[PDB]
């Protein structure tokens, strides 16, 4: 009996991925060889979190501001880390992440947490274990969507200079013509 | 991080090199902070 | 909590639970009693604010004098959106707080909502029981007594008409916001509001 | 010919900002005497984008070899058999390490 | 799958404080883990004795804006500039007064083993209780708890009048006001 | 200090620049913090 | 599915099926569930725009306007053809929306044309037992249930028909787009074309 990949049919199962969530058997570069799973499954749930938050809040920014904040999403960064309001998201998400290398530490050394799991769940969705595998899978696919949304979110908004939509001049007329 | 990682952050060198760093870094704060006295 | 023993059931969507999106059927059960106490709060907060926004567009305010200088038809002067821009901060900041007061003494109940309480059930007393603090035991939820006229079946029927008429609130204060945000979005409003 | 290289910058702490001596070109440092501005103009570096960006470029180099000595240890060492073939490492080392770093260095 | 997650931090394993006797143990708060090397006892003794100062000394900045010590020199409405404008040998016998009390009640106990080397000697139980609110046992727990929450709120609220006050230059309250 | 909510509107609508043309490669280029001389002494933190 | 199993055969071709090429005989089973699909596509897309085509060239258009500042006679009055770039692009892109959603909910249904399904039989009420999506069940064929009042035999003869319809609808199509691009190639397409 041979695994074959279930995303890359044409290749073996690199029989490190089993257990997991979105397990579809995608990995054709072999990092899960060489690193742990649960070091690179906590760095795919923080990347996909972050990237949520962070394309939630780019498109938000584009609409809506604060009053004190008058500054665009390109130039917001520049301007918050002028006026010091990136060094207090670094110090109370760098207080964050020191307990979360804490929290990686102990799970790499087998204490019994999971590769991304904070038990941060104050609404109780997916208390029931059924329910959770179903949540987990759907945490991962959008996030993974939303990295490749933020990463276009950026490129496409420093590459044509609008708004919201991130599309040049000429795709809001006559994008459906013979 | 465990106890054989704090036990070698606890070996001689590494914590005498830790307490000069320490050290070395208060004068030199202090020197910044209270500059060129030569006398109390 | 459990989406069914619940009672927001109602003839407009037929005698049936209306989860058109399954809301209700990926949670576990314990957030149906979080949305239940949402649901309930945005209902009251939003008649509240229905009734007070009528009355503001109808004109009607108190006699005058809110603070020291200012006055009522002053600070009303330019309709009721900008009406709390204009009332003072001081007295906004204790609307704010006895509020925050209001809202986390009902919080601090031992049963909770969440932990197995009624989703809904704002504690008549918020304020009792609390070592080192004291209040005259007015009890925040029907004063003087009206519900003990009420017997089982007509007080279940009135929280079926308090769910009913707190979401037709809802959908009428955003109606409000949204026509005065942009104008004739709602055509049943005219001028004054 | 008139500004005297200089790539290291003294702290003002003891007095010794005195190191920082006049260089030219509106910069106060300390003056190197290892060549390696002349290196860099003979390599055809104009900005110092470049230079950021091979420096950025060697620390993941650095990265690079720190995971290769740990992997080639920890996780796949070679057996004797493979370190003997000195004819293999002599044809590698002239032709494949010398030969091509040659001609990508001409290129 | 943690066997015995923190009561704080429930993606961390219990810290050794958490299985204690001292008040306050169930939190369980202690990302660094400081209780396993730290003695517990001693880090009590020091926990109350800071949270004691705290909470004398932030009243003390709150309210020394509003009100002076009847005719008292060099006074000035922030504490920063009130310290470097009060007269020294006034600061030294406040030093000196609390160095007094420290030596007599830490008399041959000041390193980790000499205090608490005695068993029944407790974490921050000095005996200073002239009113004998500790024979009433009933309450003990509920005024322990009390004294080690309000007494961390104080250091916390003691930093951060302090700070403020030296980012803005101004006093407390009138750096308060200037905000609203 | 304006407070959002209080004293202020808790949200303002962010300035609409309007679709237009696009800007160059060079000139977004040379202003970056990782391609451009100065931009990179920009991004050095001043504390 | 499988090409004698298929209603494809008719008294056209001698009541004998017509691959003149050897593809049906060259490709495996699912293939040919494929291609019949693509065919019961191709036929009714082009059956509906022939149609469309005709009554665009006839010059029939609906009273009103399109949008608030044009009318449909505006955007035909470039002839059928250059009505899809007159027309406003907000709206071909809603229709193309709509288009998306059909096309997607027709791919998701289980069974699968190719997976043990019927081809060309795109399933009812394609916007049912999608989570998070709720759709009134007015379904894609026959909403009116016009196939209620029929037998299987006379459903299988109006398939015949279904099928033979389409595909001179889609000859028809195309000679009416080679008849707007080369002149002449198709008589009978007056100027109006
Ligand atoms: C063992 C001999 C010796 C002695 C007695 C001193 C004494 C002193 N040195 Mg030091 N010094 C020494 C060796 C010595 N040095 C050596 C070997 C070096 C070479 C690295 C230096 C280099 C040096 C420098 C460059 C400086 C000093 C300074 C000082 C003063 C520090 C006071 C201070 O800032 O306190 C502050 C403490 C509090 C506020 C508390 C003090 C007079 C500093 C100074 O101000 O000199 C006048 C100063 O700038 N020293
Ligand atoms: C310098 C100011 C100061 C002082 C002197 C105190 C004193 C006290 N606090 Mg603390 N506290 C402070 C600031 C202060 N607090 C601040 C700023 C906060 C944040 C909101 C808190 C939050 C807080 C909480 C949440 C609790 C305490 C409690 C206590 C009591 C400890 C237990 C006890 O023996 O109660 C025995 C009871 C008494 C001695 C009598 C009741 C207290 C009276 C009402 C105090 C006077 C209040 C005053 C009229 C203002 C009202 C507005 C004690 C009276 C605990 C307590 O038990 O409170 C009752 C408690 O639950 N405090
Ligand atoms: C019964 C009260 C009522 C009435 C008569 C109107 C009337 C109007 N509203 Mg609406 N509106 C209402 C309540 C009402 N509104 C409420 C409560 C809100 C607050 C949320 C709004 C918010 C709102 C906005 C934000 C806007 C309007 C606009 C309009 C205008 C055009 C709407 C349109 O094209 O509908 C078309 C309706 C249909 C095609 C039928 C609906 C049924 C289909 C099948 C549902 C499809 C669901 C979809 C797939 C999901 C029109 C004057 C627009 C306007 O012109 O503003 C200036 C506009 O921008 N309204
Ligand atoms: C590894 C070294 C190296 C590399 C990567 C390149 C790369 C290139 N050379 Mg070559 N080149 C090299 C060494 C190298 N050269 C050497 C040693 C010589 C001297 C004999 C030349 C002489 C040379 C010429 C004369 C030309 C190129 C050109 C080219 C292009 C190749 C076009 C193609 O693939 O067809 C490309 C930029 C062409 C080009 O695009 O020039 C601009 C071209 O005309 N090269
Ligand atoms: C202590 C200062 C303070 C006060 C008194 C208020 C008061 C208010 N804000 Mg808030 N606000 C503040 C700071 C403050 N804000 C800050 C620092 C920000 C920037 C992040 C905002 C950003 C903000 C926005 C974006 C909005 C408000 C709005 C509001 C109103 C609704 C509050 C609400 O729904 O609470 C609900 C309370 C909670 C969910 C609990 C939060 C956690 C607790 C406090 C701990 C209210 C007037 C709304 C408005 O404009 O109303 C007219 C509104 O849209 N505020
Ligand atoms: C693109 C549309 C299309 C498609 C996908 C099919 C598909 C099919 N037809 Mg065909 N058919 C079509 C158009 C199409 N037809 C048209 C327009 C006519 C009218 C002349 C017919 C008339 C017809 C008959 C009478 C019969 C079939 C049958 C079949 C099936 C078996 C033959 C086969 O393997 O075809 C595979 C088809 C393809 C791989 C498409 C290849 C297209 C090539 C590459 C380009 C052709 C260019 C064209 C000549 C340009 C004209 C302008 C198969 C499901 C037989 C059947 O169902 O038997 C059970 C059958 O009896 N068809
Ligand atoms: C920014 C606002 C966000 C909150 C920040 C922290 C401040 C409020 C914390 C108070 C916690 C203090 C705390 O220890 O409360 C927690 C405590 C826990 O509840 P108990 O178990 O005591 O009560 C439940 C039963 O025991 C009662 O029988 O709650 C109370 O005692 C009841 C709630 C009274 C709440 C009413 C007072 C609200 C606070 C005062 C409002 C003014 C704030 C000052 C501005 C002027
Ligand atoms: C026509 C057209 O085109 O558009 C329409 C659509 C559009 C825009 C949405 C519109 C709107 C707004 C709408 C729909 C607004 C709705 C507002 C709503 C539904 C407001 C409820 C308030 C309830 C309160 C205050 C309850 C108090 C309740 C109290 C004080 C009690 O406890 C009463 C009670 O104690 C007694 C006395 C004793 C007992 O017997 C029973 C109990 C204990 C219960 C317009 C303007 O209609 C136009
Ligand atoms: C006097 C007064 O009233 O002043 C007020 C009025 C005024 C000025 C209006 C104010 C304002 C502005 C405010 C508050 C603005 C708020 C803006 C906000 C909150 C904007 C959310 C956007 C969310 C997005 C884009 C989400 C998309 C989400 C998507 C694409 C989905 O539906 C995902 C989906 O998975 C679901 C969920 C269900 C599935 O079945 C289907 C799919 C997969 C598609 C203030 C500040 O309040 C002050
Ligand atoms: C001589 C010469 O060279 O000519 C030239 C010029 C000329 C002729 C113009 C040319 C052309 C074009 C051609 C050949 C065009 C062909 C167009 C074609 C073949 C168009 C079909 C439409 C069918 C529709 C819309 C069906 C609807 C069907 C519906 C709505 C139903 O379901 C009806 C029904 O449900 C009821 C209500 C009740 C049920 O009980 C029964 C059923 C289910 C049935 C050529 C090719 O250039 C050749
Ligand atoms: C979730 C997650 C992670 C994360 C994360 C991330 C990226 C979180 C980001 C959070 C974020 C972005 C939180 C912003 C808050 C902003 C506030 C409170 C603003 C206050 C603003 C105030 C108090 C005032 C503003 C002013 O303008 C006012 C009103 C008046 C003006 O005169 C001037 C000033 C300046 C005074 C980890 C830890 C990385 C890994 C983990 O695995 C998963």
């Amino acid at each position: 009996p041979v695994e074959y990949s279930e995303s890359l049919p044409f290749l073996v199962k690199r029989k490190a991925l089993k257990g997991y969530v979105g397990d579809v058997g995608f990995d054709p570069l072999g990092f899960s060889e060489i690193l742990p799973m649960d070091w690179l499954r906590e760095a795919e749930l923080k990347h996909c979190r972050v990237a949520m938050l962070a394309t939630f809040g780019f498109g938000f920014t584009d609409f809506w501001h604060f009053p004190g904040f008058d500054y665009t999403t390109l130039e917001a960064h520049d301007a918050c880390v002028a006026s010091g309001a990136m060094s207090q998201l670094l110090l109370w998400i760098g207080l964050l992440e020191v307990f979360g290398t804490i929290g990686i530490d102990q799970t790499l050394r087998g204490s019994g947490r999971a590769a991304g799991d904070f038990g941060f769940d104050p609404l109780g969705f997916g208390s029931d274990p059924a329910k959770m595998a179903d949540l987990q899978m759907k945490e991962l696919a959008n996030g993974r969507l939303a990295m490749f949304a933020f990463s276009g979110f950026v490129t496409q908004s420093v590459l044509t200079g609008n708004q919201f939509p991130y599309l040049f001049d000429y795709q809001t007329t006559d994008v459906f013509a013979l | 991080m465990s106890n054989d990682l704090l036990k070698y952050l606890s070996t001689a060198p590494v914590l005498l090199t830790a307490w000069m760093s320490i050290t070395a870094g208060i004068i030199i704060e202090i020197q910044r902070f209270f500059p060129d006295s030569l006398s109390f | 909590a459990f989406v069914d023993s619940i009672e927001g059931v109602g003839e407009e969507t037929g005698n049936k639970i209306w989860d058109p999106l399954g809301i209700s059927d990926a949670v576990s059960d314990e957030a149906v009693m979080w949305f239940r106490h949402s649901e309930l709060k945005h209902g009251r907060v939003a008649m509240l604010a229905t009734v007070g926004y009528m009355i503001g567009a109808a004109g009607i305010t108190f006699p005058g004098e809110i603070a020291k200088g200012v006055t009522f038809a002053s600070v009303g002067a330019s309709g009721p959106y900008a009406a709390w821009d204009a009332t003072p901060t001081a007295g906004k900041l204790q609307i704010l707080t006895i509020i925050l007061a209001l809202e986390w003494a009902a919080e601090t109940k031992k049963p909770h909502y969440m932990r197995g309480g009624v989703p809904g059930k704002i504690d008549q007393l918020p304020f009792e029981g609390i070592p080192g603090l004291w209040a005259p035991k007015i009890k925040f939820w029907d004063p003087l007594n009206f519900m003990g006229a009420l017997t089982e079946e007509q007080k279940a029927r009135k929280r079926k008409s308090e769910l009913k008429n707190g979401r037709l609130a809802m959908i009428g204060i955003i109606s409000f916001l949204t026509g005065h945000n942009i104008p004739g979005s709602v055509p049943a409003l005219d001028s004054h509001f | 010919t008139a500004i005297k290289p200089s790539a290291q910058v003294v702290w003002p702490i003891v007095g010794q900002e005195i190191l920082n001596g006049d260089v030219g070109g509106g910069f106060s440092g300390v003056q190197i005497t290892s060549g390696v501005f002349q290196m860099w103009r003979a390599s055809g570096i104009t900005n110092e984008t470049e230079l950021y960006w091979t420096a950025m470029g060697g620390l993941v180099m650095s990265a690079l070899m720190v995971f290769a000595g740990w992997f080639h240890y920890h996780k796949a060492a070679p057996k004797l058999e493979w370190f003997q073939n000195v004819e293999s490492m002599m044809n590698h080392h002239l032709a494949g390490l010398l030969g091509l770093g040659c001609l990508s260095w001409s290129g | 799958a943690i066997a015995k997650p923190s009561n704080a931090v429930p993606f961390l394993t219990a810290p050794p404080c958490q299985s204690s006797k001292l008040a306050g143990a169930e939190t369980g708060f202690d990302p660094l883990y400081l209780s396993e090397f730290i003695d517990l006892k001693w880090a009590r003794e020091a926990e109350l004795k800071h949270g004691r100062i705290c909470m004398l000394a932030a009243p003390g900045y709150f309210f020394q804006e509003f009100f002076q010590l009847p005719g008292f020199p060099g006074y000035s409405p922030n504490g920063i500039e009130a310290v470097s404008s009060v007269s020294p040998e006034a600061l030294a016998q406040i030093v000196i007064f609390m160095s007094v009390i420290e030596y007599n009640s830490n008399l041959n106990k000041w390193t980790m083993d000499t205090m608490f080397a005695d068993p029944k000697r407790e974490p921050g139980n000095l005996g200073f209780d002239p009113l004998k609110f500790g024979e009433n046992k009933n309450t003990r727990a509920r005024l322990e708890m009390a004294e080690l929450k309000n007494g961390r709120l104080a250091m916390l609220a003691f930093s951060g009048m302090v700070h403020q006050t030296f980012v803005t230059g101004k006093p407390v309250w009138a750096s308060l006001q200037d905000i609203f | 200090m304006t407070i959002p909510g209080v004293n202020a509107p808790g949200l303002v609508p962010a300035t609409k620049k309007s679709v237009g043309p696009k800007p160059e490669w060079d000139s977004f280029r040379d202003t970056s913090h990782f391609w451009s001389s100065e931009g990179i002494m920009n991004s050095v933190p001043k504390v």
